[PDB]
């Protein structure tokens, strides 16, 4: 009933405090209003502030907030465009895959996950790919069943030749462990994509 | 048988504008020595016997 | 803003109270820019100044663009012989012609201690920058962060332009690690350092006015706390190495780092008394005693 | 028949996830299978970091719910539950029964501890054997619940410094190895070493006392510094008492208590709080209200 416009810039005064606070339901509200704004303010906008929020919301210590960040991150990659995120949202996620905390690295690889069927897949390739490949000698036992699930769902996007190349001798590797949530997920993962 | 410089190139929350993620560290934590006794199986039992012969 | 300030000061005889009002305003919203050592060097000494200019800048510095310099720096011949002379030839300016030749220097400082540079080099680009100092100070700090990068192929935090930078002078000494064996690298990140910790004593004085639209001791233990901070970190660079002691790289950064921990005891001293209480190994008690 | 009960396993957690309890088999299988799979830990479970460790639910599954969308969802992260999650409670066996399957489910990604009210005599006077008698009909389900819960072990160890329990420390026990060599499988006494390991309370006495709850004891500073010095321990997690904001530190940064159910009883109206402990055993206090239903 209200025009985008309209209902976009009324919220221009009150999105700059409303988007950090104590709660986090008014967050998770705000970030699943933000895919009809971000659109419509233009793309200085985005840039300007909107990029600076969204990497703040990333890292958040709920995980309601952070998959909401997620699926924002997502819509917003999928209405801009492909190559617009590929030097200013891709290497920021890329580059938070190094902290001693498990918690920003699991946020990193549902990031990869959810990015690399909307990315096409020449560029997860060669830049996001190799992280998830490098990420597999995680000694943290909750880290190598997310990149197996991961690889897990960037079989079907990628080609025959990626997933015979390296993703096969990585997950003969993996399969080769002491733990059985990850072996079992990674068993999972070579019989569901039929590459063993 | 039996300081600071690593810790100011990570830090800032890679944000430079907030305060840190966690809230601090109970104790130490990931204990260094973490040592296990693997010293030798033979020629152990030999220290016994020639003791246990002194003994006798 | 010190550019103007440089040049209203250079007209005494007229602009009576405009450059009077100016100072008395700089002295006190920017006192990050009224270091005594950073525009001191400008005095005259023995009148050998601007004798080598008028002297060895006739057949030369006419066809010497910034972009030769630029194509010269970057390239397949890294050679230091034409580069080496090129800025060499460029230091009898006026400081106020390098403005052009500050964007070649800057973004190139981490490219050139990378292996085997000679120590003119060094020292002719610690001059340049300290000559390019006493003029719009600030951007010059700005780029010379923005250039001391880790380069880790990964971007974390990029540009720091004004804001990120000034409120946490601590990034000037999260740099690329590389510059602590760079005695001439490392007084230049000293400036920096000690710059942005007095810009951010003002931004804190600033930003106390500004709000409620008590604080006062809250800010005065922040800025003990980081300038704690700041001392522990220089003293820590300290450390030979992660594993001579008179004649190495490591003896002039040590002796840099007591003559800025000198300068600070002097401006403030309750830092010392601070850090002392919160102490530092031991392997640097015969140096800062000795030191300062 | 391993992929074929996985996946039954899987079903059965969606199932419990949407507010919706098992039939008599099934409970009996889980319980089953639960047996048989808490036999190989001993009363110390060794768990290591990274953690994240919660409180009593008292039987709260829409607690149970936003406390698993705040902290991370169950198979991601690691969990270490304190007990106290099957009385006082409107969804109780539901709440139970989510844990002992994700504990089936995930054996190595979470563990759950014994509380005071995991036993034959507490449940019968709070309402869970009630609850147990109308939703099932019979009172089979209860049994297999009380059998099952003389399995779950009675302490955790998270990286050899934290030591987590239930209830708190005991006057006839001065080391870990008392509590490594203590028969778990027995019915809670009124009296004994269990019984102040799942009753007792920290407080400002100082050495001991008697609880105004009628079991277990009441310890001071001297006492926790002690224990702590004794056993190479750096801190004691507990969850017992009801707090306000969710997490509160005693005797020196020594104990630690943590309630993470929100609301508790439907009468108090507080908040909770979990930690969640990184690798590099960083603690963070996780706060929550209890969710709108
Ligand atoms: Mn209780
Ligand atoms: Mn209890």
């Amino acid at each position: 009933v209200i025009g985008i416009r309209q209902l976009s810039q009324s919220l221009l005064p009150a999105i700059v405090e409303l988007a950090e606070d104590a709660k986090w339901r008014v967050r998770l509200a705000i970030i699943e209003y933000m895919p009809l704004l971000a659109g419509q303010l233009g793309v200085e906008f985005f840039d300007e502030k909107l990029n600076s929020l969204c990497m703040a919301w990333l890292v958040d210590h709920v995980y309601a907030i952070r998959e909401a960040a997620t699926s924002n991150l997502k819509k917003l990659v999928e209405k801009f465009g492909k190559e617009w995120a590929h030097a200013t949202i891709i290497p920021k996620v890329l580059a938070m895959s190094g902290d001693p905390n498990y918690l920003h690295r699991m946020t990193t690889l549902f990031c990869i996950n959810v990015l690399s069927e909307v990315c096409g897949q020449d560029i997860t390739t060669k830049h996001m790919l190799p992280t998830v490949l490098r990420m597999a000698g995680d000694p943290v036992a909750n880290v190598r069943f997310n990149v197996a699930k991961s690889l897990q769902k960037i079989g079907p996007i990628l080609d025959n030749s990626t997933l015979q190349s390296e993703v096969k001798p990585i997950l003969e590797k993996l399969t080769q462990d002491q733990d059985v949530d990850v072996k079992y997920f990674a068993q999972e993962a070579l019989t569901v994509l039929s590459l063993a | 048988g039996q300081t600071n410089r690593r810790h100011t190139a990570a830090v800032p929350g890679p944000g430079g504008i907030w305060s840190v993620f966690h809230a601090g560290v109970i104790g130490r934590g990931l204990k260094p020595p973490k040592f296990v006794q693997s010293r030798n199986q033979q020629e152990v039992i030999y220290n016994t016997q020639s003791l246990l012969s002194l003994l006798v | 803003i010190k550019f103007l300030i440089r040049q209203a000061q250079g007209l005494q005889q007229e602009l009576g109270g405009l450059h009077s009002a100016l100072l008395r305003l700089l002295a006190t919203n920017y006192p990050h820019l009224c270091i005594v050592d950073d525009w001191i060097c400008e005095e005259e000494i023995t009148g050998t100044d601007a004798l080598l200019r008028r002297m060895l800048l006739t057949n030369n510095a006419k066809n010497h663009s910034p972009k030769q310099l630029q194509e010269a720096f970057s390239a397949v011949p890294v050679n230091n012989t034409q580069v080496m002379q090129i800025i060499e030839h460029l230091t009898l300016l006026s400081a106020s012609e390098l403005i052009p030749y500050a964007e070649v220097l800057t973004s190139n400082m981490s490219q050139l201690l990378n292996s085997g540079v000679p120590r003119r080099i060094l020292q002719t680009v610690n001059k340049l920058w300290m000559v390019l100092n006493t003029v719009m100070p600030r951007r010059l700090w700005v780029m010379t962060v923005n250039a001391l990068q880790p380069s880790i192929k990964f971007v974390r935090q990029q540009k720091y332009t004004q804001n990120d930078l000034m409120i946490d002078p601590l990034i000037v000494l999260r740099c690329d690690q590389r510059v602590h064996r760079c005695p001439p690298l490392m007084d230049i990140t000293l400036h920096m350092l000690n710059g942005y910790l007095l810009a951010s004593k003002a931004y804190l004085s600033a930003h106390l006015k500004e709000t409620e639209q008590t604080r006062e001791e809250l800010k005065n233990a922040l800025l003990a706390a980081q300038d704690s901070a700041a001392v522990q970190i220089l003293l820590e660079i300290c450390l030979p190495t992660e594993e001579d002691n008179l004649l190495c790289n490591l003896r002039e950064v040590q002796c840099l780092i007591c003559c800025l921990l000198h300068q600070m005891y002097i401006a403030d001293p309750n830092i010392a008394k601070l850090v002392h209480f919160q102490g530092y190994p031991c392997e640097l008690l015969p140096l800062t005693v000795a030191g300062i | 028949d391993e992929k074929v009960f996985t996946k039954e396993l899987d079903q059965w957690i969606e199932q419990l996830n949407e507010c919706k309890q098992l039939s008599e088999s099934q409970v009996k299988s889980l319980c089953e299978k639960a047996k048989e799979i808490l036999t190989k830990e001993s009363n110390v479970q060794e768990v290591r970091c990274p953690v994240t460790v919660c409180g009593d639910v008292h039987g709260q599954f829409h607690d149970l719910m936003e406390l698993f969308r705040i902290g991370g969802k169950s198979p991601d992260t690691n969990y270490l539950f304190m007990g106290d999650y099957v009385d006082r409670g409107y969804y109780s066996v539901e709440t139970v029964t989510l844990l002992v399957a994700l504990k089936v489910r995930y054996r190595e990604r979470i563990t759950i501890l014994r509380g005071n009210h995991e036993s034959r005599q507490i449940t019968q006077v709070y309402g869970f054997y009630d609850e147990c008698l109308r939703k099932y009909g019979n009172a089979n389900v209860w049994k297999y619940f009380t059998d099952l819960f003389d399995y779950l072990p009675l302490t955790a160890l998270v990286d050899g410094q934290i030591f987590c329990l239930h209830g708190g420390l005991s006057p006839s026990i001065d080391t870990l190895d008392h509590i490594r060599a203590l028969d778990r499988l027995q019915e809670v006494p009124h009296e004994g070493p269990m019984c102040d390991l799942l009753w007792s309370d920290p407080d400002d006495r100082g050495g001991w006392g008697i609880s105004p709850r009628g079991a277990g004891y009441t310890f001071g500073q001297d006492i926790s510094e002690t224990f702590n010095h004794a056993n190479g321990l750096t801190l004691v997690s507990r969850a017992h008492q009801l707090v306000m904001e969710g997490y509160n530190w005693c005797h020196d940064r020594n104990v630690v208590t943590i309630f993470s159910a929100p609301n508790y009883c439907y009468r108090c109206g507080n908040q909770a709080a979990i930690m969640e402990l990184d690798d590099t055993l960083k603690y963070s206090f996780l706060q929550f209200d209890p969710a709108p239903r």
